[PDB]
This record gives structure tokens, sequence and C-alpha cells, in this order.
């Protein structure tokens, strides 16, 4: 009966090998699935980051335009400060000069 | 026959050892991918909070700039009305001068 014990032990090893193989298949599949998920999360991360970077880029464009116009307006304002000052010098010159003639003829 | 039997038992046992090491390898790699996944989720949330902070900072900057723009415009408008006034005055004086000049012309 010893040899029979050995034989039924061979059917036992068969059984165990089958089971271990099924486990290996299951684990390969699970590995696939997990990798899949990892990749889709890489995708989601790229989505998130890209969307935020875009909205930031829109706003930054607004800051660029605004800074631009601001600079233009300030430059214009400096030119007009200049023109204004010239006009004021001229005015005061003509005014003082006239008034000198007037005061003279009244007072001489 | 002895040989064939020793061989069957032995190659079965060794096949089992083999299978058990690859099961361990696989479980280890699944653990790896799960940790990577965890890191990825944390990195997503992180990217979100970072992005939102950036948006907020940029919006504050822009708001300040809009206010600065409005102020510069008002400065310029004040300057322009002042210039209009000044010019009117100067034109009056010009009138006086041109009258005296036209006087010298006829002589
Ligand atoms: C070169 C452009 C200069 C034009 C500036 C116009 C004045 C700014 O704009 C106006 O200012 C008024 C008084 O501050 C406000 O009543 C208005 O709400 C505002 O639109």
């Amino acid at each position: 009966t010893e040899i029979d014990n050995n034989i039924e032990q061979i059917s036992s090893y068969k059984s165990e090998i089958t089971e271990l193989r099924r486990n290996v298949q299951a684990l390969e599949i699970e590995l696939q699935s997990q990798l899949a998920l990892k990749q889709s999360l890489e995708a989601s991360l790229a989505e998130t980051e890209g969307r935020y970077a875009v909205q930031l880029s829109q706003i930054q464009a607004q800051i660029s335009a605004l800074e631009e116009q601001l600079q233009q307006i300030r430059a214009e304002t400096e030119c007009q400060n200049t023109e204004y000052q010239q006009l004021l010098d001229i005015k005061i010159r003509l005014e003082n000069e006239i008034q000198t003639y007037r005061s003279l003829l009244e007072g001489e | 026959t002895a040989g064939r039997h020793g061989d069957s038992v032995r190659n079965s046992k060794i096949e089992i050892s083999e299978l058990n090491r690859v099961i361990q390898r696989l479980r280890s790699e699944i653990d790896n991918v799960k940790k990577q996944i965890s890191n990825l989720q944390q990195s997503i949330s992180d990217a979100e909070q970072r992005g939102e902070n950036a948006l907020k900072d940029a919006k504050n900057k822009l708001n300040d700039l809009e206010d600065a723009l409005q102020q510069a415009k008002e400065d310029l408008a004040r300057l322009l009305r002042d210039y209009q006034e000044l010019m009117n005055t100067k034109l009056a004086l010009d009138l006086e001068i041109a009258t005296y000049r036209t006087l010298l012309e006829g002589e």
C-alpha cells in the first residue's frame, strides 16, 4: 500500500500545481488592472496640471496687456506734462511782458 | 519503475517551488504599483492646491493692476482739463498781441 500512498500523493501534487497556476493567472490579471489604473491616474494628473496651467496663462495674458496699456498711458502722461509745462512758460512770459508794458505806461 | 517515480515526485516538487517564487514576485510588483498609485493620487491633490493658489495670486495681481490703470487714466484726464484751461488763457493773450501787430502793419 506504500506505493499507493505515493500515487495518491502524485494526484495531490497535480492538484496543488493546478491551484498555484490559477493563483498565478489571477495575480497577473490583477497586475494588469493595477498598471491600467496607474496609467489612467497619470492621465488625470496631466489633465489637472494642464487645465490649471491654461487658466493661469489666460490671467497672465491679462496682466501682460494691462501692464502694456498702463505703460502707454504713463508715457503719454509724461509727454503731456512736458507740453503743459512749455505752454505754461510761454503764457507766463507773454503775461508778465504785457503787464510790464501796462504798468510802465500807467507808471511813467 | 523506480527512476520514473523519483522523477515524477521530484519534478513536481521543483515546479511547485518555482511557482511559489513567481507568486511572491508578482505580489511584490502589485504592491509596487499600488504605492505608485498612492503617490499619484497625492500628486494630483497637490497639483490642485498649487494651481488654485497660483490662480488666486494672479487674480490679486490683476486686480491691483486694474486699479492702477484707472488711477493713471484719472491722472491723465485731470492733466488734460488743466491743459485746456491753460490754453484758453494763452489764446486770450495771443489775441492782444495780434491786435497790436496788425496795428503796426497798416502804419
Ligand atoms: C485716456 C482716457 C482717460 C479717460 C478717463 C475717464 C475717467 C475714468 O473713467 C470714469 O471716471 C469717472 C470719474 O472718475 C467715473 O464716473 C466712471 O465710473 C469711470 O468710468
